[PDB]
């Protein structure tokens, strides 16, 4: 009437295995795990090294270009990687126009046909996209396109939301901080070598050209963040507003990044492959690196399994499978002495 | 004074008294929020969370959002609030089959006893208790069926005496015999306050304009059982919590275990790693936005003093570090400590068949605590004794005979002096043969067993009788001596008959005096004039009474019997030397003339009748003695001897004689042969300080091997305890108690058992149990660190207010050695579990301060960490502390020193567990510097040329350091079951389950807006899952390696006579050797005196009821 069953669960004499911890039952393990790990290790390794790219250090253009011809970089400036030997360095010069805008034309050698796709990132390093001021520093129902009135905007965009009783449209620290350096979208072609035309379309993510919508402001109660004043110089009005639907590289930009050196994607092209030749960019120089200390690049990569060239996650493998092969013998050492 | 009315229940209950419920339960309706507040703020986890809850309400502080941390703290404490609330109804149910028991309630309405509830009872309220049944109240007995309206009360549960004491109903209201004319009594009964004093009470009941002076003869206790009469007519006085045995327990107490005693230090060992972390933190914070101020422009920083947005930044990192103290670590011990005492009452080992009784824990609280026991505090009566006394053995002409022969103790040649054993069958054929010359001398030994009682014989409805005894030695020789033939049939108020069994005659024998039993006599005589009508007087008692008292001329079996005294004390049983002498008819008229004048005398007759009865008792001659076995429960001397092997050290405590707990301890083997006895029996105050430093003065002086130590044993009485807790006596007392291997405590009141208790709690940090049984020890186990009550025999009480309640006492030993170093063992490795798992996440959010300007930016989802502490990491803490045996039961009952472990706490330190935290750091440390190679610039995919971001990096941080904690609990775990692998893999492939679920729903509903991208870029992408079978492998390779090599190598368990001649020279120190071990259960208020002279067995039962005349 009160007796317990006599189950093997009530009585705490269940089924139960216990590990056998010997050289003889851990060795297949160690052996299964470094034979199936070494396959995979030098397999991140052969796509890590198939990566070619580019990286020029456009930083100091304004200061030691001279306007004339075509001086060289110098190489602390320059990082390449590519399967054939290159055979001119690249060369760069600066541009003033009528308006006393500056531009950076950066001239280089691509030694062999790339037949992959060619992906035009920028690399801004010293650049704290994960500050906690700034990560969270933007409205949600502006971007989804909601005319927000004044106090029930976003608290958290607080310095930049409101400047002469109005609204910043794109309110936050993201938004206002927008890289500002223009690529031009295509490379062109110097001598014997044609143009390579890249595409500014699909560059952001799949979920985020649905989210950035086209606002539903109608352009007088709404002022440009204080930073983009020179683009908007009287203001915004129902022409020059921004449709941040289809602009890409302000999509790009707002997803913030996890380290204070970071790429960002500007240019693409899937359709073709750019042979070897002599090619030109140039760069309007807008964004100056004194307002956050670090460095502005030119990245020109092409995609791996893994990403780019990074070396550290075949190394990985093989740190991991160069033990489970070391203590595979060292079973031997210490049971002999 | 209590003033009391009889038969009006409405002018009873305006005073406002209470009514016969006991509450059993931790707290009612109304305590129950300040209760389990102060329960769960006294863990200091919960105490951190309640502060950092508040600390999230100041605006633009979290990093996390507002509500993530009170979300977690409502839903551990509403857990929390679970366990309590079932504990505590099964608490209350099983309180309530005590108050629906059945009592029998006089109605003036009715004019006949209703059967109803005691609960029932209101003051005031005449009730009818039947044979063998619980008293349900105090009460003041009014009539009964026996003979001047007497009753005889079982008085266990008040104390631990064994013998039965008269109560008798006053004169002037015993004629009240029937239901009918019980509607009569008008008047009123002025009681006393309720004061927990046992034995005085003083009250006057005013019935018919006539007062009646009440006495402590006259009023039954609640804890008392009503034995050897048919029915009494009390009414009752105090009831329920104003009884005089429950007035000082109280509710369940909280009883804070000795584990999360260790917890909440190893919560301010948590703190310093704390602050130190913010103060790392924070002065980083001030030295790189002052330094870097301009550039750091992108992000408007105001600058407004050095000391307010320090403070404003102090709060911060004290909210994004606040989840290194684990906020689900009290409320998962809560469901170890819950399910382990599931898996305790459902053990068949400790399930009870005879009653049909399964242990219970009710406070399960303190399971582990059973672990680290190293005092038990045991009480006798009921707990080590059955309360059944038999006639073993007798030793007549210096030969032995007993049941059956132990057969290395059988008849053998002697040394003079004959030792030996025979049967009863040649007792039988050395009887009947009037050629044996022992044949005269055993017949008068068999006639003294059936004749010098007080025994009153009732005929039941069959030919079984039943023998009515107050004490119990005496009974076992009537029943013992019936069995040899002789069997005493009836009494009369003048005589005995005894009905010879082989023949079939029936002699009789006139009872002419008889002398009582007293503790300064320590014996006691009866003379009977024999058929022949040559008169015979026989005596029984102690041989240090008896042996003064005989004649050297006749007898010669003297030193033969005192060498089975010693044979017979050594093996434990109880005994009692029989002596006789053959006095003629002239000699009696002289002095039955002195003893008339003695007894008629009014004043001064309890100390004139033995000096008129030792005139007559001083030429004796020994026929020999009998042994009376006090039965033990079953595994008592095996339990004793396990749990002392364990290095537990065995107290008795309990309310008995002197005498009875010395013989039980040399039975249960406690005490033992080549031994000494340091007895402390004094008086006064200054006497037993004299008796405890003339000890320590002689042996302490020189340095005690571990083997003469196991030849000590202290016993004190009850009145010496209450001098030597004295507070100027308390380490007098201890000192000499640690260096004896077993202590009793003799006649101990109920108070001053919990006075034990409560002074070795406060001198030392050892953890003790207190297992008892009955309502006098009561006190006792809620004074305890583990409270263990003997389950339902007649007279539950402590089982109801215990932590524990067993079956028996042979129950404690897998209850402590097997269920108590499991409950230890097993929740010491799933604390320093939940403190690494806690670790190994949260603090990449401090590596992360040095990637993000000290700023405090969480890498991870604010609700995807709160999940981590309630469904993906909160079962193989579980699993480990249940369904983990780390080592064999068949082993830890085979091998008692194994226990030693737990009692040392080398499982469960500070030390320790800085080599948990530090892992946590290390373990973090590859997480953090692993996800960074990897995802160096976001540029870890392969979709298009887009890249990961903030929030695709920090899933693949969270789910690294799930499946390195995961990874971790499958090495640290020692069984794998079909539990663990739905807790330990199981929980890997839930989360893996509920992150698309998760992240694909609650975004739409505006919860958790981080996640709008992230499945497709981390669960579409090759680089997400050729990290999570990589790094948990790299940061688990230490963990590996350091198992294997636990398991392969460092393996743990899991000049005698110099001071034998210096101790006996002490005041009151006796030894074992040659003990004649003498008891004798009588008392003087037993009433052998007026009982031989009132009863007619023959004369059959009245009308009302089984109501029988004074035959005097
Ligand atoms: C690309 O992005 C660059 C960095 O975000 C940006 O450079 C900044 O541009 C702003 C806008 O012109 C500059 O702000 C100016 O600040 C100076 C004072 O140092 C003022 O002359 C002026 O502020 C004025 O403030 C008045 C009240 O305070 C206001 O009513 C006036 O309208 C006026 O705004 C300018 O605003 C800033 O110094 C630039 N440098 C840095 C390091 O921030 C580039 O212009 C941008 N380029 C393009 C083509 O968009
Ligand atoms: C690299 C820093 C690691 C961080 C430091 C660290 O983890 O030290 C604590 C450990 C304690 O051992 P475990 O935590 O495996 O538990 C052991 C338990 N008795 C069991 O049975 O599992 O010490 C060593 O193993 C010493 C080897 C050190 C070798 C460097
Ligand atoms: C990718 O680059 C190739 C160049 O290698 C582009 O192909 C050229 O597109 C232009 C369009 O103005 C045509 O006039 C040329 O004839 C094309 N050349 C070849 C060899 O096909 C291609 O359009 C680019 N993809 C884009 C822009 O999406
Ligand atoms: C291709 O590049 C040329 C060179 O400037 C440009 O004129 C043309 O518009 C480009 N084609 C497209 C489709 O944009
Ligand atoms: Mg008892």
């Amino acid at each position: 009437s009160k007796k317990p069953p006599n189950t093997a669960f009530r009585q705490q004499r269940l089924k139960a295995w216990q590990p056998i911890l010997s050289p003889q039952s851990v060795l297949p393990l160690l052996i299964f795990v470094a034979c199936i790990f070494t396959p995979i290790g030098i397999g991140l390794i052969v796509s890590a090294t198939k990566v070619q790219d580019l990286t020029i250090d456009y930083s100091h253009c304004d200061t030691k270009a001279s306007t004339t011809a075509f001086e060289d970089i110098p190489k602390k400036y320059i990082k390449y990687h590519f399967k054939s030997k290159v055979e001119n360095k690249p060369q760069w010069r600066l541009t003033e126009n009528e308006n006393g805008e500056q531009s950076c034309e950066l001239q280089f050698e691509i030694p062999n046909d790339i037949k992959k796709s060619i992906f035009i990132y920028y690399k801004i390093t010293n650049f704290y996209q994960n500050h906690r001021r700034y990560v969270q520093s933007f409205d949600t129902k502006q971007i989804l396109g909601e005319p927000i009135k004044k106090d029930d905007l976003d608290t958290s965009c607080s310095p930049i939301r409101s400047r002469e009783d109005k609204i910043i449209y794109p309110c936050g620290l993201i938004a206002n901080s927008m890289f500002n350096d223009t690529f031009s979208q295509v490379l062109s072609g110097i001598d014997d070598t044609e143009d390579y035309n890249l595409t500014n379309k699909h560059i952001s993510w799949s979920i985020d050209r649905h989210r950035f919508k086209t606002t539903k402001y109608n352009a007088s109660d709404i002022v440009p963040p204080p930073n983009w004043m020179k683009k908007y110089p009287d203001g915004y009005t129902d022409e020059n507003l921004p449709d941040i639907h289809t602009w890409e590289e302000f999509q790009v930009w707002m997803r913030t990044a996890a380290f204070p050196k970071f790429y960002k994607l500007t240019l693409k092209n899937e359709s073709a492959s750019l042979p070897k030749g002599k090619y030109q960019m140039n760069i309007e120089l807008n964004y100056p690196i004194s307002l956050f200390g670090g460095t502005k690049s030119f990245v020109l990569t092409t995609n791996g399994a893994i990403g780019g060239r990074n070396m550290s996650l075949g190394v990985l493998y093989l740190i991991v499978a160069g033990l489970c092969a070391l203590f595979g013998i060292i079973f031997l050492v210490k049971l002999i002495f | 004074p209590r003033v009391i009315h009889i038969n009006d229940s409405l002018a009873n209950s305006s005073f406002g008294y209470s009514d016969n419920h006991i509450s059993t339960t931790k707290y009612n309706f109304a305590t129950f929020l300040p209760k389990f507040l102060f329960q769960e703020f006294s863990k200091y986890a919960n105490l951190f969370f309640l502060c950092t809850s508040a600390i999230q309400q100041v605006p633009h502080v979290s990093p996390t959002n507002r509500y993530t941390t009170i979300g977690t703290l409502l839903v551990v404490l509403i857990v929390s609030a679970m366990k309590e609330c079932i504990e505590d109804i099964k608490r209350a149910n099983s309180d309530k089959e005590l108050n629906n028991s059945t009592a029998e309630i006089f109605s003036e309405a009715h004019d006949d006893f209703v059967e109803k509830r005691w609960i029932d009872i209101r003051v005031g309220d005449i009730i009818r208790v039947k044979s063998e049944e619980p008293i349900p109240a105090d009460t003041i007995i009014l009539s009964s069926s026996e003979p001047e309206g007497l009753c005889y009360i079982e008085t266990a549960n008040l104390d631990g005496e064994t013998n039965l004491k008269i109560k008798q109903s006053r004169v002037e209201t015993a004629k009240f015999i029937d239901v009918k004319t019980l509607k009569n009594m008008n008047g009123k009964v002025v009681s006393e306050q309720p004061n927990s004093s046992l034995y005085t009470y003083e009250g006057t009941m005013t019935l018919n304009d006539r007062q009646i002076p009440l006495s402590p003869d006259q009023m039954i206790l609640r804890g008392a059982t009503l034995r050897n009469t048919a029915w009494i007519f009390g009414l009752v006085i105090f009831t329920g919590h104003e009884t005089k045995l429950l007035r000082n327990a109280t509710a369940t107490p909280i009883k804070r275990t000795a584990v999360e005693k260790i917890i909440n230090r190893q919560i301010i060992a948590l703190f310093t790693v704390l602050i130190v972390l913010i103060l790392i933190s924070s002065i980083g914070n001030v030295i790189m936005s002052t330094a870097d101020a301009k550039h750091l422009s992108y992000l408007y920083l105001e600058g407004t003093n050095k000391a307010g947005l320090f403070f404003k930044d102090f709060l911060t990192f004290w909210i994004l570090f606040s989840n290194l103290v684990p906020i689900s670590l009290f409320v998962t011990v809560e469901l170890i400590k819950y399910y382990q005492a599931f898996m305790i009452g459902s053990d068949l080992d400790l399930y009870y068949e005879k009653t049909d009784t399964p242990t219970v824990v009710r406070t399960s609280s303190l399971v582990e605590e059973l672990g680290q026991i190293e005092y038990i505090f045991s009480d006798k009566t009921g707990t080590l004794t059955r309360n059944i006394m038999e006639f073993k053995s007798c030793s007549i002409a210096g030969h032995c005979y007993i049941d059956k022969i132990p057969e290395d103790k059988t008849a053998t040649v002697e040394d003079g002096i004959e030792v030996g054993y025979r049967k009863f069958d040649d007792l039988k054929k050395k009887l009947n043969d009037p050629s044996d010359e022992d044949s005269p001398i055993i017949n008068d030994f068999l006639t003294l067993l059936a004749t010098c009682h007080t025994v009153i014989p009732e005929f039941q409805s069959d030919g079984s009788i039943k023998y009515q005894a107050a004490s119990p030695d005496e009974g076992a020789l009537v029943q013992g001596g019936a069995d040899l033939g002789y069997k005493f049939i009836i009494r009369k108020p003048n005589s005995v008959t005894v009905l010879l069994e082989e023949t079939g005659e029936e002699k009789e024998y006139q009872l002419l005096n008889i002398c009582e039993f007293n503790s300064t006599r320590k014996r006691m005589s009866a003379i009977f004039r024999f058929p022949d009508g040559s008169i015979k007087l026989f005596c029984k008692g102690a041989d240090t009474v008896i042996l003064e008292r005989l004649d050297d001329e006749a007898n010669q079996y003297v030193e033969a019997t005192m060498r089975h005294l010693e044979d017979y004390a050594s093996e434990g049983l109880r005994t009692l030397c029989l002596a006789m002498r053959d006095i003629s008819e002239g000699e009696y008229e002289e002095w039955n003339s002195i003893y008339n004048e003695a007894a008629t005398t009014l004043d001064n007759r309890a100390e004139k009748l033995d000096e008129a009865a030792n005139l007559i008792e001083k030429n004796l001659i020994l026929i020999g003695a009998t042994a009376i076995e006090d039965k033990l429960q079953d595994g008592v001397p095996e339990t004793i001897h396990t749990l002392q092997e364990a290095g537990i050290k065995i107290w008795v405590l309990t309310g008995d004689r002197q005498e009875t707990a010395i013989n039980i301890g040399m039975s249960c083997r406690l005490l033992s042969e080549d031994m000494n006895l340091l007895i402390i029996n004094e008086e006064t105050r200054d006497d037993t300080e004299r008796n405890l430093l003339e000890k320590i003065n002689a042996l302490n002086e020189h340095q005690l091997s571990t083997h003469d130590m196991n030849t000590l044993a202290l016993v004190i009485d009850g009145k010496s305890l209450g001098f030597a807790l004295e507070p100027e006596l308390e380490d007098y007392l201890l000192t000499v108690a640690k260096l004896c291997k077993a202590v009793i405590c003799c006649r101990v009141s109920p108070l001053q058992k919990a006075l034990v208790v409560k002074m070795v709690k406060r001198k030392s940090s050892s953890l003790l149990l207190a297992i008892g049984d009955g309502a006098n020890d009561v006190s006792m186990i809620q004074a305890a660190h583990v409270g263990v009550g003997i389950s339902g025999m007649e007279g539950m009480q402590a089982a109801r207010s215990a932590d524990i309640a067993v079956g028996q006492f042979k129950f404690l030993k897998k209850l402590l050695l097997v269920h108590g170093s499991w409950s230890y063992q097993r929740i010491s490795v799933a604390i320093l579990y939940s403190f690494y798992k806690n670790t190994a996440l949260y603090m990449t959010q401090f590596w992360y301060v040095f990637a993000n300007a000290f700023s405090g930016q969480s890498i991870m989802e604010s609700w995807t960490m709160s999940f981590y502490n309630l469904f993906f990491t909160v079962w193989p803490p579980f699993v480990i502390g249940v369904f983990d045996q780390f080592v064999s039961s068949r082993l830890l009952e085979r091998y008692p020193q194994l226990y030693k472990l737990g009692q040392k706490g080398q499982f469960f330190s500070v030390y320790i567990f800085w080599g948990w935290i530090i892992n946590g750091f290390f373990h973090s440390a590859i997480v953090f510097i692993g996800t960074i190679l990897i995802y160096r610039y976001g540029f870890a995919l392969n979709m298009h040329g887009e890249l990961a971001d903030h929030w695709s990096w920090g899933v693949t941080v969270y789910t690294t350091s799930v499946i390195i904690v995961l990874g971790k609990a499958a090495l640290v775990t020692n069984q794998w079951t079909k539990f663990t692998l739905i807790a330990i893999p199981g929980s890997l492939l839930f989360w893996l389950i509920f992150f698309p679920i998760y992240a694909s729903i609650f975004p739409h509903a505006n919860i958790s807006r981080e996640y709008y991208g992230v499945v497709k870029h981390t669960y579409g992408s090759g680089v997400f899952w050729l990290t999570l079978i990589v790094l948990p492998i790299f940061a688990l390779v230490r963990d590996f390696l350091w198992k294997y090599y636990k398991r392969m190598y460092e393996p743990e368990t899991y000049h005698v006579q110099q001071f034998q001649n210096a101790i006996r020279k002490v005041r009151q120190v006796q030894r074992m050797k040659k003990q004649r071990g003498f008891a004798f259960s009588q008392a003087e208020e037993g009433g052998q005196e007026k009982i031989v002279r009132m009863y007619d067995t023959t004369q059959k039962r009245g009308k009302y009821g089984e109501l029988q005349d004074a035959s005097a």
